[PDB]
């Protein structure tokens, strides 16, 4: 068994000879009649083997009497058959041919070896003419074509000392000639003398490459083919059909082609034919080879009479139709079934239907073995005939066998784990599968013609997994997020919401009950109202003492429904639980609380009884809909007459040649909107409490029985928008442009539609539908590419003994808290001693599991940031420590080693991603104000205005939480200064839409400077008012004469000097950008707060965030600190001369100057500071900042995008998938290894755990971190197997084999593809057995 | 351009067509060189040992007019062979040879009289023009004997030069100047080379490889200088035609590519038909007689034509049709159409069969066999859902219930036969080959237990009644319905 690793190197022709069992010489396959093998063709039975076993063709020698005998009658060996799968032939060629993937693949592995270019050798081998096979005199070069009339000069010059003729043999001899060693050691010897610049690094490239081939062990001669194996017959079969028609694999075609051309070449070379035909035959042989190797890549594909091209070998490994994706990873199943589904309303949780027909079909082996055991069917003829005749015992024994015999259930698409579960059978003669209605949601399944599929645990590990793991009763929480999956579907909730209700109108007000018994006696007798708050007695309990119930009774004036319900409650809770009208939120929290304190089993029976009861009385509750449940409001004609008069006025306005259309058109839409929103009011007023039903009085009105508001209130179906679109206007409607129609839906469904309103709705319907049907692929790719990365994490030390790691702060932004820090802290270890807002009140000694005693202790405290020894910050090499991960969620305790995940992440993230694609600063409420890192100014008017783009407003509450978050234009006009307090509901900024003002706080003379007609600007009169100045065009419109120089109308005094900014020694003029149009002329004076210039006016991003593609257009954050200055002057984009304090200046990046900047031409930035208004590449963050800041940036952005959509995932996933991004360690120094070699950060830690230690102080090198993406990490892997599975298998196979790779089969897909166990799951015990063995010698 | 058709047509596009005497000039250079290799035959060592012995060998089998003699003389008139004229024309040839030879001995090899008589032996010859195979073997008896001397020239050169040394410039003027004696050795070594004086430890095999060479002479009976002369005289006599034909072939390349691309419908393929026509043209270049005075393109069109018209028969199909069946099928797919003309509506095979001249069953059979196979990789599903390979079922290996039935059966037969007398069970088991690899006979219950044979019949019968016995026949009875 045991393995470490093994070596590989190229295919010897000796090896194909040894492997093969006989030359194939012919293309011939069979006879025309006697459909039987051909000697020395492709199906040579004497080579590959016979059909029967230990027998010769005559049948002399047989059955291991004559074991290693060859029947000399037919010369046929007495040998066995499973080798028929093995035994290959071979083929000896006329002339050498080469392997295309050593040739056409990127860096060639043969051209990169020689470093002599390609097209040279192409024409050497398209034989433009004679060609230097060997420039014996280096005067002549190899790979040098010599024409029939130029060759003679090489000839009569040297004659002897050159070989300049045709063929692949040129390259053969080349590879055989070149010697790698002494180049290597020489390049080293002169590396030591002067380890030069680019010169030496390419010396070094070669030196290490050379030695890599040396010590790796390689033989680039076998880059070139001389022997060609023959794939066995049954690897490329040829079979008949019923109608005599035959059927084949396309490979035989190419096999025949190659053999025929080769034999014809054997002919032409015996005749010394004119070698032009030998060239053509050589091109043809190499072509047929290369098409066996890769046909449709070279040129126009080869096709039959079909005109369709024919599949090669490579596609049988590659993409879909290869082994991997189609039928090695994903199979067709034995003993399965599937059919249409319907509801089981009277199921228990563990149950499922089984039409006994398919019960029998799948379980015939058990019932047969059992009919033999009893012996009624004495033989299998008897059992099969008895079971065709359907004995009565077949039924009782089918029940016997099926009793306690779990089975799986599968619906397409299997998004996450819970789409497939395992229930107990319930045998039925109903052709429809019955299904416990509550797991309609995990399946996303609703009964509109759906079919489920079914699978059979035969073995006992599978049976017991089905019952312990897939079971309906071990799965009660999403691991995406710890919510219950037991939601009331839509009916028991409607039921309960009806029961525990509290009217005023029906009857039976204020009498007394000793308890819910006479509540049921009354309500089942027909006396009380279920919905009537009537005095009763309760006797709840509580476990106040140490798990010790505490009895008590009391009275509570409560409804008949809550009363009657309360008995279901399992005597541990208070009555306030049931003392409201049971919203489904309450029901979530009910089974929550139930599970929490009780453990679980009550919550089980409890929920069963509640499903039971709500279904029962909801059928007794009655629910329907009527025409008058939607309205004919009394004010229907009057609204029409009013709208009639309004549009008549609009008509006459149009008649005038005034309001012309846009004002008119928008006016018309707005008035229609308001008119039928008033209709909506009329109607919802004319239903809900219109039932005036007196009772013992004058009159009283009460909620009428519409059923629409009720089914809208529980959460079953509907909501205010549904009810308006039935009632009021159906908002506006956008035609396919994305613009918005300005004459709406006026009517509704009851009143009656118009043809074109309908037709406009068809557009939005169709657009949204095509979005739905065409993004299952998008998640498809994102999920599956992420999973193919999937490796694991295993712990090794109790605590790494290491220090702090990550900070925890909650995720409240935009709205309320979205992850309590109470939860974020939950189960983790503290980085450190942590205090309370009563400070120096330590509560951990640097590390404690902070279970909810602590998280609640600290929810009690308003402490607002804590740190955690992170799994990242765990410094245990080749693993982590347990405290740093914190808690196992399933165990609910600090985690134990070995179990690990990450497709869990994939399901959690992808499964919801299916549909979930479809100026001002304010504070809202009281409290302190904590806004900073902004440049702003008290503008001319006396309130705050931004002058650094960074700020985004937040509406902070009195405790401190952000209630709202919104963005703010630079240079805006506020009515609030931050650090004030305001009543919410206020336009804090009344901004001008077009003007972006250019106010001059200074009072100095203006005069036209820096700015001249038709270079930096135009000067172009403001036509409407009529006065002007120098008029600053945008970026592209001005000519490039002065586009290289910033236009700045300048302020001066009577002296001409720089009117410095008031309070500082800084000059004050404005490098005017586009639209900055000054209206008053040269020499004019401006005032304080005076405008020189007036400036008028998805899931794809998910793909972008995950694929690590660069951000795109605009300028970015300060790359490096130190003074930064401007560069090359606008060849489209101007550059940025950075000048770091001690670092290096030369970096300069094209920036849109059209997109205005932040740091001026001689202002300093700190690194990682915004330069402009736009994003930055995350690679800038990893290369510039460390790891925590970058990963924080990414996870921030991505969960903002999701959280936007009403989304929730335990973000542990989004960080572990980023640990799996890339671990490429770009070395900083050299001395131990190369200077910037991509190495295992692991092995990096190893070397520094060896060399930097007293072996040296330091001889080696330090290292950096890297990114560049997930897919290339998939590629960039120890194994090539997991890499050579997915798309572009070809190039991966090339680069795999070229090293002679010999993967050690540890990763997931690695051991998978050979079907042997991998470290965990079922194989966990054996893997850790091997681990203890490795520890135990 | 990746296409070899552009490359090839541009490459044949290089050479032009040379017509109306260069064709006949190719033929004349060819026949001239040929005539001179048969001259080289006329001046023979043992290699030939034929010229007239061959004619006595073709007549020695009491009468023949068969394949060989149409490989022999077949003279052109510048036909059934009456042997009268055969025995006529050979007399003067023998007279010429015998009268030439004694003068070839007079005063020298090729004395002026002798040389004019060799010239007469040549002028008498050039009105003959004859051809294949045995004459090919006649000259092969000179080709292999060329390789006798080169063989020894390689052996002794290897065994001498590669351990010793020597110069080259002296060697040619020394070796060709005498060629017969070793005076050139002591003349080369007349001076010095004490490295030559090192000649020991190999001596016994050097002049034993020279033994192998010198014996070639007496085999030949012929002097090494004349060996050199007539061998070169034959080799150039080959090379003449060898390069002369290529002119014709390069001319009529376009003849070929035309004639072939007349039948490059979707029958097989362009370049293969073009190749086959090129074969037919070379047949024409080789066979053409300018003395008929006809165009070559007609002749080459015949050869090109037949070449392609039957290569497309031998080639072009996975199921190898012979020619005769194809000729029948030609008759039918010709005659059927005359039939539906005359008929004017469908000829189901009795309104077809008669005019074909063959009965119904042939027309019907061919109507069945015209199904070329139907290529698994086709999408029988209009969508890319079911290539035919998916539908195919495999009824060859076994079905597991059958394995179980057989196992239960023979287990029950073991359980039934287990309880007999040893002789009954053993003769039965072995006699029916039960549980081994033999086919045992009652001749062998004879030859093995006891030469008694018929009591084995009456033992088998007793065992069958012992074992049919329907307290036992019922584990057998479920197998009545097999
Ligand atoms: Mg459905
Ligand atoms: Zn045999
Ligand atoms: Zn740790």
């Amino acid at each position: 068994e045991e393995f470490d690793a093994i070596k590989i190197a190229l295919a010897s022709p000796d090896m194909i000879r040894s492997w093969s069992f006989g030359e194939v010489k012919k293309p011939e396959t069979i006879n025309y009649r006697t459909f039987k093998p051909e000697r020395d063709g492709l199906f040579c039975a004497r080579i590959f083997g016979p059909v029967k076993d230990y027998e010769c063709l005559c049948g002399k020698y047989k059955r291991l009497k004559h074991r290693g005998v060859i029947c000399e009658k037919c010369g046929v060996e007495v040998t066995q058959t499973k080798v028929r799968r093995e035994r290959m032939g071979h083929i000896e060629l006329a002339s050498p041919t080469a392997h295309i993937w050593f040739l056409k693949s990127l860096p060639s592995r043969i051209g990169l070896l020689l470093d002599m270019p390609l097209r040279d050798i192409e024409r050497v081998l398209y034989f433009e003419s004679y060609v230097v096979i060997e420039g014996g005199m280096t005067n002549l070069e190899r790979q040098q074509i010599l024409t029939e009339e130029q060759y003679l000069d090489a000839l009569e010059e040297f004659g002897d000392e050159f070989d300049a003729k045709m063929g692949a043999e040129a390259i053969q001899a080349l590879l055989k000639s070149m010697d790698l060693e002494q180049e290597c050691e020489q390049l080293r010897e002169e590396l030591n003398e002067t380890n030069s610049e680019t010169k030496r690094k390419k010396l070094t490239k070669r030196i290490k490459l050379l030695e890599a081939f040396v010590q790796s062990g390689n033989k680039p001669e076998w880059m070139i083919l001389t022997v060609l194996p023959v794939l066995p017959p049954d690897l490329r079969p040829l079979v008949p059909l019923d109608g005599g028609r035959f059927a084949t694999s396309d490979l035989n075609d190419l096999y025949r082609r190659v053999i025929n051309r080769n034999n014809r070449l054997k002919r032409l070379l015996d005749l010394a034919a004119p070698d032009i035909i030998v060239r053509n035959e050589k091109r043809m042989l190499q072509e047929a080879v290369d098409a066996l190797l890769d046909n449709g890549r070279r040129g126009r594909a080869i096709t039959g009479s079909n005109k369709r091209p024919l599949k090669s070998l490579a596609d049988m490994i590659k993409g879909k139709q290869g082994r991997f994706r189609q039928n090695l990873l994903g199979k067709r199943v034995d003993y399965s079934g599937r059919s249409v589904i319907t509801v089981g309303p009277y199921l228990r949780l563990h149950q499922c239907g089984l039409p006994k027909k398919m019960a029998l079909e799948l379980f015939k082996p058990f019932i047969y073995g059992k009919l033999e055991l009893r012996g009624l069917a004495t033989t299998i003829k008897a059992a099969k005939k008895m079971v065709e005749r359907e004995e009565a015992v077949v039924w009782d024994i089918l029940d016997e066998v099926i009793r306690e015999h779990p089975v799986l259930l599968n619906r397409a698409p299997t998004l996450h784990r819970l789409g497939i579960q395992a229930f107990e059978p319930v045998l039925i003669e109903g052709k429809a599968i019955q299904l416990h209605p509550l797991v309609c949601a995990a399946y996303n399944a609703d009964f509109d013609g759906d079919q489920m599929a079914v699978h059979v645990p035969l073995t006992l590990e599978a049976q017991l997994e089905a019952r312990a793991l897939m079971m309906s009763t071990n799965n009660i929480l999403s691991p995406a997020n710890g919510e219950p999956i037991i939601v009331p579907s839509q009916d028991v909730v409607l039921g309960l919401y009806y029961m525990t209700r509290d009217c005023v109108n029906a009857k039976g007000e204020g009498m007394v009950l000793t308890g819910p018994k006479e509540a049921e006696r009354l309500y089942r007798s027909g006396l009380a109202s279920l919905h009537a708050r009537v005095k009763v007695r309760i006797t709840e309990y509580e476990k106040d003492a140490n798990g010790e119930l505490v009895a008590k009774t009391s009275l509570k004036d409560t409804t008949v429904g809550r009363a009657i319900l309360w008995m279901i409650v399992p005597k541990g809770l208070p009555y306030s639980i049931v003392n409201q009208a049971l919203g489904k939120k309450a029901i979530s929290k009910m089974l929550n609380t139930c599970y929490r304190i009780l453990g679980l089993k009550p919550t089980v029976i409890f929920a069963d009884q509640i499903m039971y009861t709500g279904f029962a009385y909801a059928a007794r509750s009655g629910a329907s809909v009527g025409i008058d449940d939607m309205v004919i409001p009394e004010k229907k004609h009057e609204i029409i007459s009013e709208a009639e008069a309004e549009v008549a006025e609009i008509q006459e306005q149009f008649q005038s040649g005034l309001v012309t259309a846009g004002e008119r058109y928008n006016k018309v839409i707005d008035i229609w909107a308001a008119a039928n929103d008033r209709v909506s009011k009329a109607m919802m007023d004319n239903l809900q409490t219109e039932t005036v039903i007196n009772r013992d009085g004058q009159e009283e009105k009460q909620v009428s029985f519409n059923s629409i508001y009720m089914m809208a209130d529980s959460g079953a179906r509907g909501s205010a928008a549904q009810i308006r679109q039935l009632a009021g206007m159906r908002g506006l409607m956008a035609k396919p442009d994305g613009s918005i129609i300005e004459t709406p839906i006026t009517a509704n469904f009851r009143e009656g539609l118009n043809v074109l309103q309908y037709f406009i709705s068809t557009h939005g319907a169709r657009k949204g539908l095509a979005d739905t049907a065409l993004k299952t692929a998008n998640s498809g790719y994102l999920t599956r590419r992420l999973v193919d990365v999937a490796q694991d994490l295993v712990v090794t030390e109790d605590d790494c003994g290491t220090h702090e790691g990550i900070m925890m702060t909650p995720v409240i932004e935009g709205g309320d808290v979205k992850e309590p820090l109470r939860d974020r802290v939950l189960g983790r270890v503290t980085a450190e001693d942590v205090l309370k807002p009563g400070t120096a009140d330590i509560l951990v000694p640097r590390n404690t599991l902070l279970h909810e005693q602590w998280c609640d202790l600290l929810e009690e405290n308003s402490v607002d940031a804590v740190k955690v020894r992170s799994v990242v910050s765990c410094d245990t090499d080749f693993g982590v420590c347990a405290h740093c991960y914190g808690r196992d969620l399933a165990r609910g305790h600090i985690i134990n080693k070995g179990e690990a995940i990450g497709v869990i992440a994939a399901q959690s993230i992808g499964e919801p991603g299916t549909q979930l694609t479809m100026s001002s600063i304010q504070v809202k409420n009281k409290g302190s104000i904590k806004l900073s890192n902004v440049k702003s100014v008290v503008n001319s008017s006396g309130k705050l205005v931004i002058t650094s783009r960074n700020t985004e407003l937040k509406l902070i509450d009195e405790f401190g939480r952000t209630k709202e978050s919104y963005k703010v234009p630079y240079g805006a006009v506020l009515a609030k200064g931050d650090g004030e307090q305001v009543a919410g509901g206020e336009t804090v900024a009344n901004w001008d839409p077009h003007t972006m003002p250019v106010i001059t706080e200074v009072s100095g003379f203006v005069r036209f400077t820096d700015m001249i007609d038709g270079q930096t600007i135009t000067r172009q009169t403001d036509e409407l008012t009529g006065l002007s100045s120098l008029v600053v065009l945008d970026s592209a419109e001005r000519t490039a004469g002065g586009k290289d120089l910033r236009p700045a109308l300048k302020i001066v005094d009577a002296q001409g000097n720089d009117v410095l900014i008031p309070g500082t020694d800084m000059p004050a003029q404005y490098f005017l950008p586009g639209k900055a149009i000054v209206q008053l002329e040269d020499g004019v004076q401006i005032s304080s707060g005076d405008t020189l210039a007036r400036i008028p006016q998805g899931l794809p991003r998910v793909a972008d965030l995950f694929e690590a593609r660069r951000p795109k257009e605009p300028a970015i954050l300060a790359e490096i600190s130190g003074i930064v200055s401007f560069g090359k002057e606008t060849k489209g984009k101007r550059r940025l001369v950075i000048t770091p304090v001690d670092g290096s200046d030369p970096y300069e990046e094209m920036i849109p100057k059209w997109r205005q900047l932040n740091v001026f031409e001689g202002e300093r930035v700190e690194r990682g500071d915004v330069i402009s208004d736009g994003p930055e590449a995350p690679h800038d963050i990893l290369r510039l900042r460390g790891v925590h800041a970058v990963t924080r940036y990414i996870v921030n952005e991505v969960q903002d995008v999701y959280r936007l959509q009403g989304v929730k995932i335990n973000d542990k996933h989004i960080e572990v998938i980023v640990r799996q991004m890339l671990r490429k360690a770009t070395i900083v120094n050299a001395g131990s290894s190369d200077f910037l070699e991509g190495e295992q950060v692991e092995y990096s830690r190893v070397k520094i755990a060896n060399r930097e230690l007293e072996a040296n102080g330091k001889v080696g090198a330090t290292y950096s971190r890297d990114l560049l993406g997930i897919t290339k990490a998939s590629l960039a892997t120890e194994s090539f197997i997991s890499a050579a599975s997915f798309q572009e298998t070809t190039r991966v196979l090339t680069e795999a084999a070229v090293a002679g790779k010999r993967d050690e089969l540890r990763g997931l897909k690695e051991n998978v593809i050979v079907g042997r166990l991998i470290p965990a799951g079922t194989g966990y015990a054996y893997h850790q057995d091997r681990m203890r063995r490795r520890a135990a010698g | 351009t990746t296409d070899p058709v552009r490359m090839y047509m541009r490459e044949m596009g290089t050479v032009e067509l040379l017509t109306r005497e260069g064709e006949i000039d190719i033929a004349k250079r060819i026949e001239d060189g040929i005539n001179q290799v048969q001259c080289s035959v006329a001046e023979y060592p043992e290699a030939i040992t034929y010229l007239l012995e061959q004619y006595d060998r073709v007549e020695a089998e009491e009468a023949r007019l068969s394949d060989l003699i149409t490989g022999f003389v077949d003279p052109n008139a510048e036909n059934s062979i009456d042997p009268e004229l055969a025995r006529e024309k050979f007399a003067e040839l023998r007279a010429q040879y015998v009268v030439t030879r004694d003068t070839i001995k007079a005063k020298g090899r090729s004395h002026a009289t002798a040389q004019e008589e060799i010239l007469k032996l040549s002028e008498v010859f050039k009105q003959f023009r004859l051809v294949p195979k045995q004459f090919d073997y006649l000259v092969n008896s000179m080709r292999v004997m060329m390789d006798r001397v080169r063989t020894q020239e390689r052996l002794i050169m290897k065994l001498c030069v590669e351990q010793c040394k020597m110069p080259k410039k002296n060697f040619i003027t020394l070796f060709t100047g005498n060629e017969t004696s070793d005076t050139w050795f002591n003349a080369a070594i007349a001076m010095n080379k004490p490295w030559s004086e090192k000649l020991h430890d190999v001596s016994e095999e050097v002049h034993r490889a020279l033994q192998k060479l010198q014996q070639i002479e007496e085999e030949t009976g012929l002097t090494i200088e004349q060996v050199k002369d007539i061998n070169r005289r034959m080799s150039i006599g080959e090379a003449k035609a060898r390069r002369a034909k290529k002119e014709m072939v390069e001319a009529n390349l376009r003849l070929v590519i035309s004639i072939a691309k007349k039948y490059t419908n979707r029958g097989l393929q362009f370049l293969d038909l073009i190749q086959e026509g090129n074969i037919g043209l070379m047949k024409a270049v080789d066979k053409f007689e300018y003395r008929r005075g006809y165009k070559f393109s007609t002749y080459a069109t015949w050869w090109i034509r037949q070449a392609i018209t039957r290569s497309i028969a031998d080639q072009a199909r996975t199921i190898r049709i012979p020619v005769h069946m194809i000729e029948t099928i030609n008759k039918l797919n010709r005659i059927s159409r005359q039939m539906l003309q005359e008929m004017g509506r469908e000829p189901t095979p009795e309104e077809l069969a008669e005019r074909m001249l063959m009965p119904e069953d042939k027309i019907r059979k061919v109507l069945k066999i015209a199904k070329e196979p139907i290529s698994m990789e086709t999408p029988i599903g209009d969508d890319e859902d079911s290539h035919l390979g998916d539908f195919i079922e495999d009824t060859t290996l076994e079905l597991p219930l059958d394995s179980a039935t057989t196992e239960s059966l023979r287990a029950a037969t073991h359980d039934v036969l287990a309880g007999l007398t040893a002789r009954e069970a053993k003769v039965l088991r072995m006699r029916f080959g039960i549980d081994m690899n033999t086919d045992y006979t009652l001749e062998e219950v004879g030859k093995q237990f006891d030469v008694t044979r018929e009591r084995i019949r009456q033992i088998e019968a007793k065992a069958l009644r012992k074992l049919r016995h329907p307290s036992r026949s019922e584990v057998l009875r479920s197998f009545l319905d097999d």
